[PDB]
RNA sequence: UGGCCGUUUUCGUUGU
């Protein structure tokens, strides 16, 4: 029965349209996919030493938002559940960096590209962070003058959105339905007329105005969702997309399991 | 034993309790220590 | 009742976060030309109190 | 200094199981579940389904506070099916229909691009 | 010898920083202590408009 | 303490003997109390700190 | 003090687009553009490019105590 | 007890991998201060990795 | 091998 249609697709932006399921499943949906997709992020940074004007805190803080590319992320074992003593490289990645100016003049610019992976369960493509391109020089870490030396090992691993917004793969998800507002779920503040004040939405030709003489309809419901979702780039729009669907449905069956059990 | 940098010239040195507290190359009267060797840690939150 | 509600997102993402600098002061002290103070990591056998 | 683990928001006790189950004995063939580190997000979309079921009679649940991470879910079916039967009917519908969801928006995609 | 030490206020946490040792006007060792923090929002913060 | 068990209350002034009552134990997270919000109008109080 | 990563709001990060704005800036376009061609659509992000102070420069312009 | 006021790590348990000292040895069960948050948590002297020599060596220092 | 000691008085600034 549930329907899909794309209307714009990309890399990271997708602005589809879900029509033929439970608005409750929509926004489950859009709910889990923002909290419950397992990701990769930097969560031990140990400072060897340092030399910035920038607080360590600050540091560890401003690396705990890099994107890390965790197209694998799925393989990676949790470090919780994990057995090995201490880490392991199959349930931690663990990535460097030791940057430096020199000289008395000028400024250092320390980006997230000099950031370097050191191992890591490969060859599962997890631990690179993330770039629009090549050439993008990209996320900007600090500024380095004469003899400043910043040096750093960082640590990652398989952490949710829930436990930290760093483990969000998504941006902003808009959502919406009913553009006309047939189903009236919302009542239009004015000061003269709701229609020639409100502007209308960018989905108004997506469905017909209803007609002067139209009339209520009290069996009516959400069907249509437009839900154009984005992302930061640690995970490619549909795998946000089919990853949330599996671990929704993972979700409940872990559930199911456990009613049968129960007996 | 228990290093030291200057704050005028930023020469590293050390002292022993006993010399005054003065830097050793250029004679400034203001110092601070060094960064501890055990390791340091941040959960990055 | 003049209390607000916090996107818990947000203050991860480093919204009005700050930092607390504390400063403290202590100096070596004289009771005279042969008393003073010294700065020393205090054994207890030498010490008291 | 006293907030809570938020690795406990999602992970579970071991002495804790993961659903808990009590009879409502005031009504007939009613039940009140008491589920364990789950919110709206696995709440709703139970609830929705197993009210559009035709044997359930009353289904509700609510959120204690949020700074507790558990719900509880009221179930009452007709005589005609136990509510354990219902809620894991339910169950296997959402699973369905997010599978044919998925397979349908793989295809899109493989089409679109 | 006595304790005549300095403990850290006992409601306070976090990193020494950046120790200074240098002498006061009268020529006493005369120490400073710059521990830091960063401060987390949180239930029962203050804020305003 | 646990739960359940009663305590004093209080709120500076004290003007009218509804500024103090027995109340019920709750334990929970984060440093701060917690009312309901409706006793607010006998201790005569508010969220603004 | 410096760009941050994530937009706080939603969460769009951010820092690496603004050397990219001073650029822009520098020849004279009006912010509103810049803004535009760095794709910001959502004020919840324009509100920081637009409104960023850098100072990361000022607390270099002191002689590290190195 | 000669086992005080050491740095200690996690192996295993929720906080896997943090640099942690021992502030009390009552008994059975170490009660060690962590670094990157501002609190101590209980802990079982088996889950944790001890300092020694050389590398980290678990509960047998 | 338990047992176990951290100023006052001013003035200020603020808070509800
Ligand atoms: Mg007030
Ligand atoms: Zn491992
Ligand atoms: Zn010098
Ligand atoms: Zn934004």
């Amino acid at each position: 029965e549930p329907k899909v249609n794309i209307i714009n697709a990309q890399d990271d932006e997708v602005e589809l349209m879900l029509s033929d399921v439970n608005l409750s499943l929509a926004n489950s949906l859009r709910r889990t996919m923002l909290a419950e997709v397992p990701t990769l992020a930097i969560d031990l940074v140990e400072i060897k030493m340092n030399t910035s004007v920038l607080a360590d805190e600050f540091i560890s803080h401003r690396l705990g938002l890099i994107p890390l590319v965790s197209e694998d992320v799925e393989e990676m074992k949790y470090s919780r559940d994990c057995t090995c003593e201490d880490y392991c490289d199959e349930c931690s990645v663990v990535l460097e960096l030791s940057a430096r100016h020199e000289g008395e003049e000028g400024t250092t610019d320390v980006y997230s590209s000099s950031l370097i992976k050191v191992s890591g369960p490969g060859n599962l493509n997890v631990g690179e962070p993330v770039r629009r391109d090549d050439y993008d020089q990209g996320i900007l870490l600090c500024k380095l003058r004469n003899h400043q030396e910043l040096n750093i090992r960082c640590i990652a691993k398989k952490g949710i959105a829930k436990e930290h917004a760093k483990w969000s793969p998504c941006s902003a998800i808009a959502f919406e339905y009913d553009p006309h507002n047939k189903l009236k779920h919302t009542d239009f503040w004015f000061e003269v007329d709701a229609k020639k004040e409100w502007p209308d939405s960018k989905y108004a030709t997506w469905e017909e105005p209803p007609k002067p003489g139209e009339v209520f309809d009290y069996k009516a419901k959400p069907n249509r969702f437009y839900m154009t979702v984005e992302t930061t780039g640690s995970l490619k729009a549909n795998q946000v997309f089919s990853r949330g669907i599996k671990t929704l449905q993972e979700k409940l069956a872990n559930v199911l399991f456990e009613l049968e059990n129960s007996r | 034993g228990v290093k030291y940098t200057c704050g005028a010239c930023a020469h590293n040195f050390s002292l022993n309790k006993s010399d005054p507290v003065r830097c050793k190359e250029c004679g400034h009267r203001v110092i601070y220590k060094a960064r501890t060797k055990r390791m340091i840690q941040f959960d990055a939150r | 009742e003049d209390s607000m509600i916090m996107n818990q997102s947000s203050i991860d993402r480093g919204l009005f976060r700050s930092l607390f600098f504390r400063s403290y002061m202590d100096q070596e002290k004289r009771f005279g030309i042969s008393i003073v103070e010294e700065f020393e990591k205090p054994t207890r056998a030498t010490t008291l109190r | 200094m006293n907030a809570p683990d938020r690795f406990e928001l999602f992970i579970l006790p071991d002495d804790v199981p993961k659903l808990k189950i009590t009879p409502d004995s005031r009504v007939p063939n009613c039940i009140i579940i008491k589920f364990e580190r789950e919110d709206h997000t696995l709440a709703n979309l139970l609830r929705e389904e197993l009210a559009l079921y035709p044997d359930v009679t009353f289904v509700a649940y609510k959120v204690e506070h949020p700074l507790f991470a558990n719900f509880v879910m009221r179930l009452q079916t007709e005589e005609g099916t136990r509510p354990k039967q219902a809620l894991e009917r339910a169950c296997a519908s959402i699973i369905n229909k997010l599978k044919t969801l998925d397979h349908k928006f793989n295809e899109e995609w493989n089409i679109k691009n | 010898k006595r304790d005549a030490s300095t403990p850290l206020r006992s409601t306070e946490n976090g990193i020494v920083d950046q120790v200074l040792l240098t002498t006061n006007q009268e020529g006493l060792k005369f120490v400073k202590v710059r521990m830091r923090t960063t401060k987390v929002p949180q239930i029962g913060d203050k804020f305003a408009s | 303490l646990m739960d359940d068990d009663p305590v004093l209350f209080n709120r500076q002034p004290s003007l009218h003997k509804m500024s103090m009552m027995a109340h019920r134990v709750k334990v929970m997270p984060y440093s701060t109390f917690r009312l309901n919000l409706s006793v607010t109008s006998p201790y005569n109080a508010d969220f603004d700190g | 003090m410096i760009i941050p990563v994530r937009c706080f709001s939603c969460g769009k990060v951010v820092g690496d687009k603004w050397d990219a704005y001073l650029r822009l800036l520098e020849e004279g376009k009006q912010e509103g553009d810049a803004l535009d061609e760095l794709k910001l659509k959502r004020y919840c992000c324009r509100r920081m490019v637009l409104t960023h102070v850098d100072l990361i420069e000022k607390f270099l312009r002191y002689n590290p105590l190195e | 007890d000669p086992t005080l006021n050491k740095t200690v790590k996690i192996r295993q348990g929720g906080y896997k991998g943090k640099i942690g000292i021992v502030k009390e040895a009552n008994g059975d069960r170490f009660r060690v201060e962590l670094h990157n948050p501002n609190k101590t948590i209980p802990i079982p002297c088996s889950f944790l990795l001890i300092e020694s020599t050389h590398g980290w060596v678990p509960y047998e220092d």
